[PDB]
RNA sequence: ACCGACGCGCGAGCGUCCAGUAAGACUCACGGGAAGCCGAUGUUCUGUCGUACGUUUUGAAAAACGAGCCAGGGAGUGUGU
RNA sequence: CAACAGCUGGUUCCAAUCGAAACAUGUCGAAGCAUGACCUCCGCCGAGGUAGUCUGUGAGGUAGAGCGACCGAUUGGUCCUGUCAAACUCCAAACUUACAGACGCCGUUUGACGCGGGGAUUCCGGUGCGCGGGGUAAGCCUGUGUACCAGGAGGGGAACAACCCAGAGAUAGGUUAAGGUCCCCAAGUGUGGAUUAAGUGUAAUCCUCUGAAGGUGGUCUCGAGCCCUAGACAGCCGGGAUGUUGGCUUAGAAGCAGCCAUCAUUUAAAGAGUGCGUAACAGCUCACCGGCCGAGGUUUGAGGCGCCCAAAAUGAUCGGGACUCAAAUCCACCACCGAGACCUGUCCGUACCACUCAUACUGGUAAUCGAGUAGAUUGGCGCUCUAAUUGGAUGGAAGUAGGGGUGAAAACUCCUAUGGACCGAUUAGUGACGAAAAUCCUGGCCAUAGUAGCAGCGAUAGUCGGGUGAGAACCCCGACGGCCUAAUGGAUAAGGGUUCCUCAGCACUGCUGAU
RNA sequence: CGAGAACCGACACAGGUGUCCAUGGCGGCGAAAGCCAAGGCCUGUCGGGAGCAACCAACGUUAGGGAAUUCGGCAAGUUAG
RNA sequence: CAUAUCGACCGAGUGGCUUGCUACCUCGAUGUCGGUUCCCUCCAUCCUGCCCGUGCAGAAGCGGGCAAGGGUGAGGUUGUUCGCCUAUUAAAGGAGGUCGUGAGCUGGGUUUAGACCGUCGUGAGACAGGUCGGCUGCUAUCUACUGGGUGUGUGGUGUCUGACAAGAACGACCGUAUAGUACGAGAGGAACUACGGUUGGUGGCCACUGGUGUACCGGUUGUUCGAGAGAGCACGUGCCGGGUAGCCACGCCACACGGGGUAAGAGCUGAACGCAUCUAAGCUCGAAACCCACUUGGAAAAGAGACACCGCCGAGGUCCC
């Protein structure tokens, strides 16, 4: 498969905070993947999350025709896309370290060994006085067809 | 608008192959498999039938005409070669085959009897190179250890007797859906060496999708493509031309909107064709009937269409689409979608209309 | 209506009756309500009516917003209690687009110079904190008069503060 | 600079002394080494900046005007006062 | 006749110093001029000058305010009481302004201030801010003061004439400004604290960033009233007496439309009843009564973050991604990033000083020099032929093409190829003497394109053999098949002018080919 | 030659340009149509191939309805000697 | 009885369909009005689905919420847009796209040159009066889209997979049973569910009916071939009568449900706040709408796929007929 450099878990983990790291590191040269896209969460929700996202109610998909653009539906692409943002994807080391990063669908990570968390981008979803409903990953991409 | 025509089938090219290739297959439980989940021969034109009404809640339980319709001539057809497929990621890919040492004496064209020396044109399926086992073993081993995917069989409809057809047989693989796998794998192996007919997977009353390329002409204008409005009178004299297609930033229009192009041709299935009858050409009667070796039950006198007389195995598929036409080749299926429940093994078929097409 | 390019002061003086004629009469009934004469001033309970804004309410604004006000002041038995006072008068005259002066926005017309807007209406103006129209009596009820002005405000372009006694 | 010493400040902290208490671009010398080895042209990649030119205009990349391209031609001169 | 135009277009080399006006008066004048303002150059003069501030001596009636101070508006009452002003004023700024002294700055080799003279350009402006007048308003019209754009780079603002920083010689190192530090993107996923759950917000200014007079016991913070250990709220739990439906009134009026009365009894306590409710009753509630543990309770105002009044047309958006104990907001704070600005080395230009014949050198000063459209000034032209002085060329002139060097520049010069005979320089003359652009002129050439046309007409015309020939779909022979019938037949006028006939031909012409 | 190449129209131009043959046959009222002689021609001068699609020019036939179309029965049709 | 419903004054907004303004853009030219044809969109929903309220008995309504899947026409006058009128209909909504659409059509109106009338003018002539007639250029370079190929990137035959993409593939109505029932004094008069059918849309097909059918057969007028026979011409069939195949529509066939998750709403358990509470965590249901189901396309999805067999000196393929 792809050669990992530092594979990163992404379970309860804010997506951007993670992909705002691995897309820095990616830039420097580092190779690799986040897994557990699927459980990777962004806060604020169950509404202006479903919409302005990619549901078949978001209407992100099915948005247009021969003009695009199209978005993504799978939890992989959904926050792969986030990764492209925060990268000068178009050219240079941009689409370079870009290609050299993959997000994997996964329940517990498909590759054998648990991968590291990042500098605290953790859910801390327990007795969330500070927390509130934030649920995303698969779920957003589940309302939307896979 | 509504938009004219409907997206769906796209782009709307010509059709590669004049043989239908079913995208999907029924999914099954409590199944053999068939191998020939799909099985088909093809069209003769058709008349109409008087049928007893089946079993509705409704009062009508009497004679009523339905278009006993396009009787297609099938079969028998032979499955030579069950093909395994195994392993992803990527997609399905063939494994190894099986064989058959029977070789219908006509399956040279589009098959065997290729020149031994290599020809610039690619050679079709021909085989004298045989390893029945080895293929069997390869499949079995790549079963326990690796995987396998749904297995299917090659098939080829013979033109034993059809008006104007030849040794050429244009057949495509039809999948077998049995139970687990290995049970079914056995089934497709038994129905390997051997031959089949419609009266196998089939049944009167049972609903089946039907697929085939529509008959039709080459490129035509917008109006009789997806329908479009003709006129107004100005460029009325000229051909119907739709208003400009898209105007803005892209100079070109992807459009999805009214363009001239090929029509005719196709490749589309129909769903839930009922199959009112099953049949033959040999004489069989409950009581005395004509003798002196009469002919098929439903073929009009005067023959039918260009390619006439039917005298062998038939099928009647009411409300004929057929999703193609005269002497082409439709493929049968099982009814994947299904709506209403199945009817019966047979229908009454009180009367069949036999008359010269003309007149 | 609507009053938009009416009550924002972006002009300067006059009223001046010398200068102007054909002023419409005000449709603002008397600015003396309740029993006058006797000094209402001896009262418990106090006042209201603070503008909290800039200016120019038209007589159309005050005259149905003030008797509207009085109407639900009637509760205190016709002639028995409070005096109502209004402060400022609708002096101030406004003119509206008569196509001859300038161009563009109002107080400009067609051409350059020329028709100033023709007289149509008058409105008093007020400051950030002025008392639009006040007076009270002893606490008749909880404060019917306080209820008054609830209605009174809500027909003023400004957001008026009740202001406690 | 610290530290420590003394003196101030409601306090954070400051003043005075300690104290202007290795390294440091260039250049050179000795020794050693390099000869595609040290020092423009064509095309291309990367970085920064960048929507022609001339004219008209308050404002032109302009959906304001001109030119397809190139060569050659193509506009302040004479007398008198 | 090269008509005239106040109107459109065009007007060809480099560099250095200065550097506008888009306003005033007159004008058959408003698409133009002249004269002033303003720009520049030259000569003169000779010691003061005044863009800033302070003080002194004067000028002033706008802001505000007020009107028992004029004036004119504008309430009520039996003197009290309610309001106003561009064309009101008993008052009265800030501030602008004349003059002087003082400090500052500037000037006497850089000669200021000023005087005289030459040359202009210019008299369609625009934007921000402050003050305006008109107008519903405007990316409106029209003033004024000022700074900017025009004619001003560079950094920032997503992009963007005039918003912010900033005014710019070349090159180099360094530090900052505005702005920014999660990624895209340099620098923080900075510190202490609090709010927000709406993705509010991540939007200084503005045609541009809307939002005015939907909801939230999510959570945090702040305030106010009342009630509490004589025990609150729940505060919570439970209960909601007799005369009697009080008298009157009323259709009814029974605690609760209204008027009058508001006693008495039995009580632990209970109003001739606090509110809801009924047609009136009923019923609920308080008011009122009983119980219960023990400490806060309840009502309400405001703010922070989040959560779930407010409608628009191809695909939603803070520049995007995306963000919530924040990457939002407010109050503080620490460290960084980040311009051509500021500092710093060398060089260049310009001005001035010293020396000098010199504007040639050399040394020196510039914190108080270095942006620029129109325009003024100054250093660095080309063409023809004549003459004097004087040079080059077949060991390759001029011209041409491509390329190197110099000059602000017009333009000069060299190298290579080509070309294959003429060509310069200096000085004095002479005159049919002058590029990127003008729907510029002439020529040449690419794309367009192996594209359109060689079909359409009431005349749809050929085909098979053969002849000739280097070559034959269309030149000729035969056969077969057709076309024209007032004409595609016959004879002629005009007009053409050898197109007629023969022989030889195919470079030209023939809508393909051709014998 | 006297003209769908000898004339005028920039051309081997579907245009324009006078006179006599008006007694060739059938037809019929006819110097009309249509067909055919005599006479002239295959030079209204590019060809070859695909059942030869879309689209266009001319045009034929369309069931039932019959101007509902449209500014308007435009266009076509109807009638016919 | 504010708040079933209607709802002034005043105040705050949103949209960008009307109108006005800008005199900002274009006068070396951005083709007019109306119509037509063809595509997309907006709400802020007219109908249909699911809901809440009622001044909700029922029936019929009225008002409000979610919701854009589908549907939402034909004619008479007028150039008209607009609007008036008629009969149907579930209803016959409105608006944006250079007042969408002239390198698409039309050319009836405005607004050239001709002319008449009225009015005004001494007159030429005029009119924000009326009227008749009055022209529509271009071979597509780029871009855009609809379809079709050749290559490049990541041995062949046959059969498949499915990332994604399209759909309205279905919408709606009438009738019968329910039932002359519930509800109601009576008059009147439902529903769930099960059936039959119609209409609009969609796909396909021609046995049947119908159209065409200058294939064909016949009748017949004129004329020419002497007559007869048999024929030519009469636009490309002279005309009339009939009509095979094929192609067609006016003909015929087929086009669900159901499941999952939601909105409005109806509820459950349930605290904060001992009670109460549909909500704060949790949960049961619940729209024609969303997803699936179903039809169509789809190895160029660069992770460029899978399987079986044949084959690398001959498997297959192109040409050929």
């Amino acid at each position: 498969s792809v050669e990992p450099v530092v594979v990163i878990d992404g379970k309860g983990h804010l997506v951007g905070r993670l992909a705002s790291v691995v897309a820095k590191q990616l830039l420097n040269g580092q190779k690799i993947v986040v897994v557990r896209a699927e459980e990777l969460n962004i806060s604020g929700e169950f509404f202006r999350n479903k919409l302005k996202y990619h549901d078949f109610l978001r209407k992100a998909t099915a948005f247009n025709k021969t003009r695009g653009p199209f978005h993504f539906r799978a939890p992989s692409r959904i926050f792969y896309k986030a990764l492209r943002g925060m990268v000068s994807h178009k050219t240079a080391r941009g689409k370079a370290a870009l290609e050299r990063l993959k997000v994997f669908e996964g329940i517990p990570p498909p590759y054998d060994k648990k991968k590291r968390v990042v500098v605290p981008q953790a859910l801390r979803v327990l007795r969330l006085k500070p927390g509130r409903k934030y649920t995303t990953l698969g779920k957003l991409s589940t309302s939307v067809g896979w | 608008a509504p938009r004219h025509g409907h997206l769906g089938f796209l782009p709307r090219k010509r059709a590669a192959s004049i043989r239908a290739r079913v995208k999907a297959f029924p999914k099954d439980d409590r199944s053999k498999p068939v191998a020939l989940t799909s099985f088909l021969g093809y069209k003769a034109g058709m008349t109409t039938i008087v049928r007893d009404l089946d079993r509705p809640g409704s009062k009508f339980h009497k004679r009523e005409v339905v278009e006993a319709v396009t009787v297609v001539d099938t079969p028998p057809v032979v499955v030579v070669g069950v093909v395994g497929y195994v392993e992803t990621p990527r997609g399905l890919r063939s494994l190894t085959t099986v064989w058959a040492e029977h070789l219908s004496d006509e399956v040279k064209r589009r098959f065997y009897k290729n020149w031994y020396k290599s020809k610039k044109k690619a050679f079709t399926k021909y085989s004298a190179k045989y390893a029945q086992d080895g293929a069997g073993i390869e499949r079995e081993l790549a079963r326990i250890k690796k995987y396998a995917s749904v297995v299917r069989v090659l098939v080829h409809t013979q033109i034993r007797k059809t008006p104007l057809a030849q040794k050429k047989a244009h057949l495509a693989e039809i999948q077998l859906n049995g139970g687990s796998i290995s049970e079914k794998v056995d089934w497709a192996r038994e129905h390997f060496e051997k031959t089949v007919a419609v009266d196998s997977v089939f049944e009167q009353n049972e609903m089946i999708d039907a697929i085939a390329v529509t008959k039709g002409h080459g490129f035509e204008g917008v109006t009789h493509r997806w329908g479009t409005k003709k006129l107004p009178r100005k460029t009325h004299r000229g051909l119907r031309k739709v208003a400009c297609i898209g105007a803005w930033h892209p100079a070109h229009v992807m459009w999805s909107v009214a363009r001239a192009g090929q029509r005719g041709y196709h490749s589309r299935t129909s769903i839930n064709h009922k199959i009112y009858r099953v049949g033959k050409g040999d004489d069989e009667a409950n009581g005395a009937t004509s003798f002196d070796r009469t002919k098929k039950t439903i073929t009009p006198m005067g023959g039918f269409v260009h390619y006439g007389e039917i005298k062998n195995d038939f099928i009647m598929v009411k409300g004929c689409i057929p999703g193609n036409r005269k002497r082409i080749v439709t493929l049968r299926k099982s009814l994947y979608t299904n709506t209403s429940r199945k009817a019966l093994e047979e229908v009454s078929l009180k009367w069949i209309d036999t008359a010269s097409k003309f007149g | 209506r609507p009053a938009r390019c009416y009550r924002y002061q972006k002009n300067k003086p006059y009223p001046k009756s010398r200068y102007n004629r054909a002023v419409p009469d005000s449709k603002i009934r008397i600015y003396d309500l309740g029993k006058k004469k006797a000094t209402v001033d001896e009262f418990p309970l106090c006042v209201h009516l603070v503008s909290n804004e800039l200016e120019q309410l038209s007589s159309e604004a005050l005259e149905a917003a003030r008797i509207c006000a009085n109407k639900y002041m009637t509760t205190v038995s016709g002639r028995d209690a409070f005096h109502l006072r209004v402060r400022v008068h609708p002096f101030h005259v406004l003119r509206i687009n008569k196509m001859l002066s300038c161009a563009g926005a109002d107080r400009l017309q067609q051409g350059m110079r020329g028709a100033w807007g023709k007289p149509h209406g008058l409105a008093a103006r007020v400051d950030i904190g002025q008392i639009i129209f006040s007076v009270r009596t002893k606490d008749s009820n909880k404060d019917v008069v306080v209820e008054g002005l609830r209605r009174a405000r809500y027909k003023f372009p400004g957001q008026q503060k009740i202001i406690l006694s």
